[PDB]
């Protein structure tokens, strides 16, 4: 019985970890629309017809 | 707990998706009333200062 | 999103599971009724010795 009593400690560091993971993934999500939106803005700086006060 | 009484994450998510929709909404309603893609300076600003000066 | 799931995870840490309480509450009020019939029934012992005499 001491050992479910350690697997009830194990449950919570489990949670934990997928705690931390959740964080990183909104994180993540957010750095990547950044991304694609920079990409865009890149892209549209790249045209040699443009005036020198868009760039 | 997926029996916590305290709390829920699914009403959470639900909520967030919701936000989603409702500011996809703002946007589209904005550009109905303006009549434009690019109204306001927060839209895009380098198009929306080349057409100013344009 | 960021406060949301702070919550969420306080939650998950500290939140508890009502239906195993139900279940071990049921359990406890029928052990401790026979505890308390068994604890009456040992309780009459030492009783018989009057007959003895």
């Amino acid at each position: 019985s001491a050992t479910a009593a350690s697997m009830n400690a194990v449950k919570d560091s489990l949670q934990r970890g997928q705690s931390t993971i959740d964080v990183a993934l909104a994180a993540g999500d957010t750095i990547t629309d950044l991304l694609g939106k920079m990409k865009e803005k890149a892209l549209a700086a790249s045209d040699t017809s443009l005036n020198t006060a868009s760039f | 707990a997926l029996n916590s009484i305290n709390t829920n994450a699914g009403a959470m998510i639900a909520l967030q998706n919701l936000n989603g929709t409702n500011s996809e909404l703002t946007t589209v309603q904005q550009r109905i009333n303006t009549g434009k893609k690019i109204a306001s300076a927060k839209d895009n600003g380098a198009i929306w200062a080349t057409a100013k000066n344009q | 999103k960021l406060q949301d799931s702070l919550d969420a995870g306080v939650g998950n840490l500290v939140d508890a599971d009502l239906a195993k309480e139900s279940a071990k509450l049921q359990s406890l009020q029928t052990k401790q009724q026979l505890g308390v019939q068994a604890l009456s029934i040992a309780n009459q012992s030492s009783s018989s010795i009057l007959s003895l005499f």
